[PDB]
């Protein structure tokens, strides 16, 4: 059976400079009637189906941009963007079809490298209509910021809250590569109502200083 | 004077399979065309381009009787500009038809208890036939992406299939052989007119 | 215009049966060749078999035969697939694409979700305000959102203003609450300068219940 070797797992450069991934077979993929290379790449970008970018190893479909070129023979192809752009996050399989069964290639990712951005926090109290039914969420949304990393930490009239938060990470965004976060607070109405202050605090590397945003338990 | 031989041409032991279709070319000699066209043996003499009623006066450069076995629901298919397995991938007639195509039924002759199964025409091809081309080729039908290798199986297949002639058959899948008389004119001297 | 559509996301009693579609369109269903791809949450892709609907033959995937089996019909023009014996494997998004002679797969269709869950009754999801908080307190801009938070199984979708409101808006992968539930938030970043003018609606549906609701921002 013919299994599909990419390197590597995870890339990541900037903007402009070349991003050059690889996929290795276990059996030439030549078929000597014709002379060509039974290997195709696709673009899945988050969340979509597949997109095919070049055919029989080394050919642009139509519409493809020429930043994008396939390359090699037998064993070692290769995927060369010459110049990433932001649109280019996505993870890149290689596929084979010299032979069935059809095998994929494990993917490579495409994360962005931009410049260093600082998040913005706000702070959501739980809505009244979820109060009467009998729990209580405070969100803590992390909106645009490069790089992931990002320690959020909630306090409860300055007591720090542990084992009762879960947070949501966005892919990197495609336009300008920043991210977002959302770390959500549970408690109940049991609890809820045994305080005044809510508060989220956010350190980052853009942050200097630490930012918390706070809400008081009324109207 | 020579008379073109027509019977071999018309009363032969065995015709060729419509996807490897026959072609004898009849040139310097006199024939009767109305031998023909008077028999009514034929179920279909259609006509393209000339004309039968007094056939046997004009003079051309060159006359082409193509012959072979399709099958009867098919016989309509070997007409100007007509498409189907046999006028994409077996016996292409041009836009431009010149001659006339006469055809008769077979089953006295080709048919057989159990099938006959020697009689083949083509299931698939790339592309179409161009008019009076012929592939004889038996290379395996790539129906998609793979590659085959000579093997056959999924997406692989072996591109003849077999007309399976059997006597009591509806008329559709009954024999009949077809003789296609291309008379073309050219820039050079005539040699076949008739009386 | 190519097109191949499959059903909306199942959700089976674990060991028991399914059957997906996909409606083709645009094209001659026997010329081209239909291929059926599981990309199962967080992995890469597999490939699982194909079927041709002219001389309706198949191949299969080594590791999936038996527990799935492709089946088109020619009137209609729709591939199928249906998979017997349904473990926690399984558990996936099945894809159905169609093929050229240059490459396997050209034409992809929407995608159906394969939760396989232990009778685990569709859960409505419930849907609370996320009401508009802002940056800086001379507006510059403001944040708002929807909170989605107890359905079962996974496929959730939300917009905002019927699909008019798109940049800037961000909706948070479903998260999986100790509850067994799911929960999620779509939030939408707005120029502060309007809250008092524009409403701000967003409209959840969730297929496994049939649940479509549309809350707002207080
Ligand atoms: C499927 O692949 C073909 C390529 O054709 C094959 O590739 C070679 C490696 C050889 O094996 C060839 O003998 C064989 O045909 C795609 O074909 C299209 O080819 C032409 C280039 O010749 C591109 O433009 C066309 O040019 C001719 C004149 O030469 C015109 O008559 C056409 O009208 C057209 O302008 C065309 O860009 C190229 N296709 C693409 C996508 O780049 C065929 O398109 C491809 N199918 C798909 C879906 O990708
Ligand atoms: C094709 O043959 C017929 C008839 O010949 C008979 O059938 C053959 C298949 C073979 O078995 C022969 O030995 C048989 O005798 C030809 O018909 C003759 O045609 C001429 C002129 O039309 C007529 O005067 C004869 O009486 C016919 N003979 C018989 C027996 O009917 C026919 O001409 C042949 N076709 C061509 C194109 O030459």
């Amino acid at each position: 059976d013919i299994v599909m070797s990419q390197s590597p797992s995870s890339l990541a450069v900037s903007v402009g400079e070349k991003v050059t991934m690889s996929c290795k077979s276990s059996q030439s993929l030549l078929y000597s009637s014709n002379q060509k290379n039974y290997l195709a790449w696709y673009q899945q970008k988050l969340g979509q189906t597949p997109k095919l970018l070049i055919y029989w190893a080394s050919s642009r479909e139509s519409g493809v941009p020429d930043r994008f070129t396939g390359s090699g023979s037998g064993t070692d192809f290769t995927l060369t963007i010459s110049s990433v752009r932001a649109e280019d996050l996505a993870v890149y399989y290689c596929q084979q079809y010299y032979r069935y069964p059809l095998t994929f290639g494990v993917g490579t990712k495409l994360e962005l490298k931009r410049t260093v951005a600082a998040p913005s926090v706000f702070i959501f109290p739980p809505s009244d209509e979820q109060l009467k039914s009998g729990t209580a969420s405070v969100v803590c949304l992390l909106n645009n910021f490069y790089p992931r990393e990002a320690k959020v930490q909630w306090k409860v009239d300055n007591a720090l809250q542990s084992g009762n938060s879960q947070e949501s990470v966005t892919e990197q965004d495609s336009k300008d590569s920043t991210y977002s976060l959302s770390s959500t607070l549970t408690l109940s109405k049991a609890d809820y109502e045994k305080h005044k202050v809510y508060a989220c605090e956010v350190t980052h590397q853009g942050l200097s200083s630490p930012v918390t945003k706070s809400f008081n338990r009324g109207e | 004077t020579n008379l073109c031989p027509f019977g071999e041409v018309f009363n032969a032991t065995r015709f060729a399979s419509v996807y490897a279709w026959n072609r004898k070319r009849i040139s310097n000699c006199v024939a009767d065309y109305s031998v023909l066209y008077n028999s009514a043996s034929f179920s279909t003499f259609k006509c393209y381009g000339v004309s039968p009623t007094k056939l046997n006066d004009l003079c051309f450069t060159n006359v082409y009787a193509d012959s072979f076995v399709i099958r009867g629901d098919e016989v309509r298919q070997i007409a100007p500009g007509q498409t189907g397995k046999i006028a994409d991938y077996n016996y292409k007639l041009p836009d431009d038809f010149t001659g006339c195509v006469i055809a008769w039924n077979s089953n006295n002759l080709d048919s057989k208890v159990g099938g006959n199964y020697n009689y083949l025409y083509r299931l698939f091809r790339k592309s179409n036939l161009k008019p009076f081309e012929r592939d004889i080729s038996t290379e395996i039908y790539q129906a998609g992406s793979t590659p085959c290798n000579g093997v056959e199986g999924f997406n692989c297949y072996f591109p003849l299939q077999s007309y399976g002639f059997q006597p009591t058959n509806g008329v559709g899948y009954q024999p009949y052989r077809v003789v296609v008389l291309s008379f073309e004119l050219l820039h050079a001297p005539a040699t076949v007119c008739g009386p | 215009e190519v097109q191949l559509q499959q059903s909306g996301p199942e959700m089976v009693k674990p060991g028991a049966s399914v059957k997906i579609s996909c409606k083709t369109s645009g094209y001659t269903f026997t010329e081209y060749t239909i291929y059926w791809v599981k990309q199962s949450h967080g992995k890469s892709l597999e490939w699982l078999g194909g079927i041709n609907p002219n001389i309706g033959d198949t191949t299969y995937n080594q590791k999936f035969k038996g527990k799935a089996t492709l089946t088109v019909d020619t009137s209609s023009s729709t591939a199928y697939m249906e998979l017997r014996s349904l473990t926690s494997e399984d558990s996936a998004v099945y894809y159905c694409a169609r093929e050229v002679y240059n490459y396997s797969f050209a034409y992809w269709g929407q995608g159906t979700l394969v939760t396989v869950s232990a009778a685990s009754t569709t859960k409505g999801p419930s849907v609370f305000p996320l009401a508009p908080s802002s940056k800086s307190t001379s507006g510059g801009t403001a944040a708002l959102g929807c909170l989605v938070k107890d359905y079962f199984p996974e496929p959730v979708t939300v917009s905002w203003n019927s699909g008019a409101l798109t940049s800037g808006v961000h909706t948070f992968p479903a998260v999986l609450q100790s509850s067994g539930l799911y929960s999620l938030s779509s939030v939408v970043t707005v120029p502060s300068s309007s809250l008092g003018t524009q409403t701000y609606i967003c409209n959840v549906n969730h297929k496994p219940s049939n649940t479509k609701v549309d809350k707002k921002a207080e």
